[PDB]
């Protein structure tokens, strides 16, 4: 594409100060850029893609969910004709932000997930799928909604699978592609009772864990569990 | 508040 | 442009929107439309041009100077050589900051400073020239340095005079201005005595005329001389 | 602490 001229090393290098400018878009075109030159990522890359356009689509979401609410607003009694801009331009945002989501699971497709052996990098990407069919749902309304629910349902579950297999319970990744299966469960599916008790298992799986780690670790790990309590708070 | 996600 | 086919009233009422999603680049797209129209910009819609335009140029400014910092700390005897990417992306950067730039400058030279004839506007236009060729001066290095300079200075010298003569002193837009070219003064023409001076002058001759204005007038006032007052003790 | 525009 418009990176291909240009070293792997340098497009990352460049994410790296893209990042540092909070320039979440170049970001993303920089990583997309070296996820195309067709070798697998590191840990570190790996993040570095996750990071920007995890940046990239929030913003679309927030706007997204802005105009929304004034378009709802909008076909309520007695509220005034105004014309077809706020449906535009809330239809111009979402197209943007399903463009955003297509990009990313092509790179998934096009070749992350069927080049990725190892359970660190299987988990992620599956989870990074999960979450992108999830952000589709969000704005999905007509005949495919099912289908793009189940697909997000499914990359959820099959990261599940494998992290229980491979991974401890503490492990970040892990704990986070948990965290945002319930918050799935809970905002998508319509199933609020196993959004929580995904939540609770899985904070207190990790929390017996918790004495084999380092210092460290256990920093990484108590963070994200601390965002399962919030959302038990939230729910319960 | 929304539901937290990472 | 993008933008011809859409109705002037659909693009100020899309710009609005875009400012509640915060969406400055939709916003300035909008707004940049609208102007295109060739119809003059009331109060409301010449704020809608300049919040969108002021936005976007805002966020390259601040991701400009982070990349000028790192670039900077490269050319430090004992850093290690990193290769051209820094210096690229500044660059970067730099050229799509400067492109903005030069889009705001060309809607006002065409055609919207040679048909506002009210003080309101044409002091409103003349400070954006020279605010505008202010942030091409911040990024300057070559030799048109000094004209670009210069440009800025006259531009603004242009607003104050019509300000002064037209404008009560606790006007916004006359405060704004002079805030404003004290900057200019300060930070780009090496004049820090000249900075002080006039937000001095600025700040006491505001002060005597507040016992003429309602008290939102004051409110919005006063806003701006509490700016004028932040920069005297920064710089004193 | 940069300088204050408006
Ligand atoms: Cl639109
Ligand atoms: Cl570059
Ligand atoms: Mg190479
Ligand atoms: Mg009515
Ligand atoms: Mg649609
Ligand atoms: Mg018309
Ligand atoms: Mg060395
Ligand atoms: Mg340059």
């Amino acid at each position: 594409g418009a990176m291909g001229s240009m070293e792997r090393a340098s497009l990352i290098q460049k994410a790296k100060l893209a990042e540092q400018a909070e320039r979440y878009e170049d970001m993303a075109a920089f990583m997309k850029g070296a996820v195309e030159k067709g070798e697998e990522l590191s840990c570190e890359e790996r993040n570095l893609l996750s990071v920007a356009y995890k940046n990239v689509v929030g913003g679309q979401r927030a706007a997204w969910r802005v105009l929304s609410s004034i378009e709802q607003k909008s076909n309520e009694e007695g509220s005034e004709e105004k014309g077809p801009e706020v449906r535009e331009y809330r239809e111009k945002v979402e197209t943007e932000l399903q463009g955003v989501c297509d990009t990313v699971l092509g790179l998934l497709d096009s070749h992350l997930i069927k080049e990725a052996g190892d359970a660190e990098s299987r988990v992620f990407y599956l989870k990074m799928k999960g979450d992108y069919y999830r952000y589709l749902a969000e704005v999905a309304t007509g005949d495919d909604k099912k289908r793009i629910i189940d697909s997000a349902r499914s990359a959820y579950q099959e990261a599940m699978d494998i992290s229980k297999k491979e991974m401890p319970p503490t492990n970040p990744i892990r704990l986070g592609l948990a965290l945002n299966f319930s918050v799935f469960h809970y905002e998508i599916a319509n199933s609020p009772e196993e959004a929580i008790s995904l939540a609770k298992t899985t904070f207190d799986e990790a929390m017996a864990d918790l004495h084999t780690l380092s210092e460290d670790s256990y920093k990484d790990s108590t963070l994200i569990m601390q965002l399962l309590r919030d959302n038990l708070t939230l729910w319960t | 508040q929304r539901s937290t996600s990472t």
